[PDB]
């Protein structure tokens, strides 16, 4: 059941994840 | 440098830690083509070795010609020698090549020190 | 042709639902990842760049538990493509300088899924592996060489690597040939290195080269050491007339300093003396003194003549006899 959880974290990370912007475009130096 | 003699095909087994397998070897017979390095070596070496002889014929006492002679010659046959090392790769065999051109390093200096005796 | 459907279905199956990500029993003990190296041969020593190009068939087994089959009794080699849908481990030469696998006719590689779970990872790999090279005894040294095979990113606590056979994981080293070299010995040690973050595995494939001094000793040494013989000649000519003899004494140094420069292109640039311009530069010395030697006695004469003729005639061989077996002894062992 461990690696489920991992899995899953794995896959909900890059939801939403815009690669083409650094972070924290126009808020704060990175 | 060399000349297609023929080609000979094989197929074996070979065994190796991953298991058994097949290899078919293509044999291309070549045959080396001596003329080039004849003429570019061996010639002018064998050259060098005459021209020991030409000091040999050099007669009389004579000392300043003898010594220039018999010195001078070993000059042209370092050069030849380092020539031949290019085409030569680091393999620890006793080249025919190489044999040869150290014959004729030892027959300079066996001319020279023959020189020396005499003297 | 059941066999062939019943091969589809097992393979489509076991690839379905696979993780890359994860690791062979993520969250479980470490994974035993066995290697095994069979060296087809090392094409060269590169020297004035410290490093050797060596071409292996290396090949790494561990156990995977999801790509087990047991319906098939027999050991599928799927297409060397499927290996990137297939966990792999991310092994890495520390010391690698440069390397590539073999593409002609395909990309060199192979996979094996043995019916217990074991995969069988193997790639023909070329690497010009980093070696330093300690050149002082040069061309009278034992140059140590090694491969250092270590995981990335995992850690000993997920990866382990061991030789799969306590010594027969390394094979085909017997059979090199190599050009100016002997390979003596080679080792293979399996350490775990702690680093700052924690302890990675380690597995360090060493061979101990040996120069062939049998070709060097015709190569470099034996000019040298004729022409030095050849300065020995000068002391017999005479000492009322020797205007042949000075002639014949400069003639010498302009054949070592030529000498010289066709070995120095194939050396490094080492400060210290190395073996070779030790030697190289000892019996110019030598010859030098013995155009000296030409000068003080021609000096004298014209300004106990015979006497100072003889006793250097007798110096130079002996005190040369000496260089050379001071010489021979401290750098033979
Ligand atoms: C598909 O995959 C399977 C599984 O990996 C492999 O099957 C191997 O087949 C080889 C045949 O050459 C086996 O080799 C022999 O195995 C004997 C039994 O091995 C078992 O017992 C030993 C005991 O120490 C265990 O270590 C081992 O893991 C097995 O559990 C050995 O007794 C043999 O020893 C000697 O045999 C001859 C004798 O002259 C010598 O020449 C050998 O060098 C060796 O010294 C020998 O090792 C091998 O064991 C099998 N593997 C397994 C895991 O059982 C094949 O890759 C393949 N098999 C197929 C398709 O059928
Ligand atoms: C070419 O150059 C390389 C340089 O990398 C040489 O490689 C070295 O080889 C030596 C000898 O094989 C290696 O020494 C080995 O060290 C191991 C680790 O020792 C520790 O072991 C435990 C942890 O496992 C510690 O608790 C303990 O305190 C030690 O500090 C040993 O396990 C090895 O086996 C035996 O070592 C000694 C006896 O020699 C004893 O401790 C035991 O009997 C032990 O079983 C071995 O000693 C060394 O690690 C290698 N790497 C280096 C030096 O960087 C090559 O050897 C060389 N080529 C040739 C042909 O020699």
């Amino acid at each position: 059941d461990n690696t489920t959880v991992f899995t899953r974290i794995l896959d909900r990370l890059l939801d939403g994840y815009d690669n083409r912007l650094r972070p924290g475009l126009g808020e704060r130096v990175t | 440098q060399f000349s297609f003699v023929g080609l000979r095909n094989t197929t074996e087994v070979v065994k190796t830690t991953s298991g058994d397998y097949v290899v078919m070897s293509v044999y291309f017979d070549l045959s080396r083509r001596m003329g080039y390095f004849t003429i570019q070596t061996y010639i002018p070496c064998t050259l060098i070795v005459v021209l020991s002889w030409v000091s040999f014929w050099i007669n009389k006492d004579a000392v300043p010609a003898r010594t220039s002679l018999g010195i001078t010659t070993v000059l042209t046959m370092t050069t030849l020698s380092t020539i031949a090392r290019k085409s030569l790769p680091k393999v620890s065999y006793v080249t025919a090549m190489d044999l040869f051109v150290s014959v004729c390093f030892i027959f300079v200096f066996s001319a020279l020190v023959e020189y020396g005796t005499l003297h | 042709p059941s066999n062939m459907s019943l091969v589809k279905e097992t393979v489509d199956r076991l690839l379905k639902g696979y993780d890359i990500r994860l690791r062979p029993d993520f969250g479980g003990p470490p994974v035993a990842v066995g290697m095994n190296i069979d060296i087809a041969s090392i094409d060269m020593v590169s020297e004035v760049n410290m490093d050797y190009t060596l071409t292996m068939y290396f090949q790494q087994a561990w156990r995977d538990k999801r790509l087990s089959y047991n319906v098939i009794p027999l050991n599928l080699t799927l297409d060397n493509r499927v290996a990137d849908q297939l966990w792999v481990p991310d092994t890495y030469f520390l010391n690698d300088k440069k390397s590539f696998v073999h593409g002609v006719t395909v990309k060199n590689r192979m996979i094996r899924l043995h019916p217990d779970g074991t995969v069988l990872y193997g790639l023909r790999i070329t690497t010009t592996a980093a070696c330093m090279m300690d050149l002082r005894r040069y061309p009278l040294d034992e140059q140590n060489c090694t491969l250092e095979i270590e995981s990335y990113g995992y850690t000993t606590d997920d990866i382990e690597f061991y030789w799969r056979g306590d010594d027969n994981a390394v094979t085909g080293v017997t059979k090199i040939e190599l050009p100016q070299f002997s390979i003596v010995d080679y080792k293979l040690i399996t350490k775990k290195v702690v680093f700052s973050t924690g302890s990675y595995p380690r597995l360090s494939l060493s061979f101990k080269l040996k120069r062939n001094i049998g070709y060097f000793i015709l190569q470099t040494y034996m000019p040298s050491i004729l022409i030095t013989i050849l300065s020995w000649v000068s002391f017999w000519i005479n000492y009322d007339a020797s205007a042949a003899r000075v002639a014949l004494g400069i003639t010498t140094v302009l054949t070592m300093t030529t000498i010289n420069t066709h070995l120095r292109e194939t050396l490094p640039k080492i400060p210290y003396v190395k073996a070779i311009d030790m030697y190289l530069m000892g019996c110019f010395v030598f010859v030098f003194m013995a155009l000296l030697e030409y000068a003080l006695v021609n000096y004298i004469f014209f300004g106990d003549v015979n006497a100072i003729d003889r006793w250097s005639r007798i110096f130079f061989p002996v005190v040369f006899s000496f260089f050379n077996i001071v010489y021979w002894l401290y750098y033979v062992n």
